[PDB]
């Protein structure tokens, strides 16, 4: 949403993006740093460790899809809280996260890609990115009810 | 919980940086310019260039507190006692804005030691900053 | 989700409510407790102890047209984003200020109102209102950074 | 961190509220599954709601630890260690939460002793429970 000059930058850098372990990693790292979210998966079995966690292939699964999901987010980037709609659904159905944990989430997202990354992921490309987590953050849970 | 292994990767973390941390400060705010445009006012003055030498020698001096705050995990309230007041109090720097500046070091820590910053690195110092960011607001609280 | 209605349907509980007093309550207090406030609030003077940031003129006014500002808004919800895009321009391109403010001031207010109308003030009163909030200063993020 | 006109404060507050301080959680905690539900879920034993057995029974015990929280005020970690990790890290209260509560009693509070609470009793009574608040979280920060 944004420069489509900007629009431009997320599209091309998301794609050299890996998919299965950049939400792994995410997913991961999320797992011990928030070490709370970690209720929402007993889903999984191990977040009682750091190692355990990540690895956890299911705790790695989860972030695969919890991840070329969001992002398939942008495609549309747009319209809407569409998209989302839907796993908000699910999201205050029957798991209850915060809008809160959205946020951590999409920031923890941005440690990964920064370190994978890099040093591209620039306080520009840090800042569209930025955008993108407040937004997806956002609808998913605007969503409520 | 300032818990020693916490410690003990916070300092080892701290430690892999160096004299580097003077450059992390201002990538930091380099950074939470651009990318939590809403700081920006606090930063008047301030030729925020792009990467210019105002923010540079402050970029200079978030990194040389950080970086004794590193060297002495238990007496942070006597230590920060000087800026915790600055900051809170005559700065009157929302606390929401703390929580800004300290992602955006993890980007750029993360962006620049990956090798080394580990969930574990990774959370011993979240925390940390964490441990940072209530002493400085302690006018409030 | 405005429930149809508690909402408004509860604000019938509205109006009964009082401006001067409310506002000029609700921005007085919000002013002494998250003192990071009134950076903010310029313009105006005094506003060292609790006492006269009490008096304030500036702020008493200032509690007013602000609860009136709203406040109006229990008026049609349909579409609050419209009714303060408004003055989402003003908080985000004048004092640029943070959405985490919108919640602190409407908490204040659910606090101010359960002060003032007591037992009146419902499990039920107190979350119809928990939710004005809500909506209002999130209508108040739509925008602006 | 409290100010000494603050644990003052939060004293004849807290010493106002009296034998009401157990109807005080209840009513809280009663105000917040109401207000703000997604914390409902922290409660799978009880029926929650509304008067409830199960709910004065923990009001009681929220109410009582606050009793004790200052009670002494020089030092709430000692205090509470014991409490606040099973909520940290046995339930793990995501912390958020902590403010739902705080706001939860601070309008359950505000509502019973309006002539009471004060532009300075909120105040002190806010800061207070930011702070029963970071020490409940702890076991991690
Ligand atoms: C930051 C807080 C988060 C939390 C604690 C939460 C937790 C959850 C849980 C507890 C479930 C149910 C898993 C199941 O049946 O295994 C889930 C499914 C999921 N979440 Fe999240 N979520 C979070 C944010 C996100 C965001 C931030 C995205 C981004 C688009 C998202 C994407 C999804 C996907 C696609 C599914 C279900 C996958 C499936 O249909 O088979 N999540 N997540
Ligand atoms: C890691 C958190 C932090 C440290 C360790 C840190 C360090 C400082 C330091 C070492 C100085 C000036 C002291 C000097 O010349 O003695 C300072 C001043 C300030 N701090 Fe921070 N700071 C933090 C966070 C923040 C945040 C989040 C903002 C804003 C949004 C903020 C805004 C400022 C400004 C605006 C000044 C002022 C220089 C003047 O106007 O004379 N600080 N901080
Ligand atoms: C919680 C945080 C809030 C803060 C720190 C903040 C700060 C300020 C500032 C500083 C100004 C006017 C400064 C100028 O005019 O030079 C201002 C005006 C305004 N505020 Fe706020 N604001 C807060 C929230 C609110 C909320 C929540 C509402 C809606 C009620 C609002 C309603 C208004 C109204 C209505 C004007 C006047 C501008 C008109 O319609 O002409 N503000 N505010
Ligand atoms: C100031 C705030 C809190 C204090 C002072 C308070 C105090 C307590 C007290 C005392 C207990 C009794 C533990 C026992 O002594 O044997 C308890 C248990 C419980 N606490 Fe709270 N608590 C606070 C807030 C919270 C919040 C925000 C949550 C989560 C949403 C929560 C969730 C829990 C629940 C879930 C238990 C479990 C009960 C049971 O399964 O038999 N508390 N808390």
């Amino acid at each position: 949403m944004l420069t489509a000059e900007e629009k431009a930058a997320v599209t091309g850098f998301w794609g050299k993006v890996d998919v299965d372990v950049v939400g792994a990693q995410a997913l991961g790292r999320l797992l011990v740093v928030y070490p709370w979210t970690q209720r929402f998966f007993q889903h999984f079995g191990n977040l009682s460790s750091a190692g355990a966690v990540m690895n956890n292939p299911k705790v790695k699964a989860h972030g695969k899809r919890v991840l070329d999901a969001f992002t398939q987010g942008l495609k549309h980037l747009d319209d809407l809280k569409g998209a989302f709609a839907q796993l908000s659904g699910l999201h205050c159905n029957k798991l209850h996260v915060n809008p809160q944990n959205f946020r951590l989430l999409g920031n923890v997202l941005a440690l990964v890609v920064a370190r994978n990354f890099g040093g591209q992921f620039t306080p520009n490309v840090q800042a569209l990115f930025q955008k993108v987590v407040a937004g997806v953050a956002n609808a998913l849970a605007h969503k409520y009810h | 919980v300032l818990s020693a292994a916490n410690k003990s990767n916070v300092k080892a973390a701290w430690g892999k940086v160096g004299g580097n941390a003077p450059a992390y400060g201002a990538q930091a705010l380099q950074r939470m310019f651009l990318s939590f445009p809403t700081t920006k006012t606090y930063f008047p003055h301030f030729d925020l260039s792009h990467g210019s030498a105002q923010q540079k020698a402050h970029g200079q001096k978030v990194a040389n507190a950080l970086t004794k705050a590193q060297g002495h995990l238990n007496d942070l309230p006597g230590t920060l006692s000087n800026l915790s007041n600055l900051h809170a109090h005559k700065l009157r720097v929302n606390p929401v804005n703390f929580k800004l500046l300290s992602h955006s070091l993890l980007v750029t820590l993360a962006s620049h030691l990956p090798t080394n910053f580990t969930p574990a690195v990774h959370a011993n110092l979240n925390k940390f900053l964490a441990n940072d960011s209530t002493v400085l607001t302690s006018k409030y609280r």
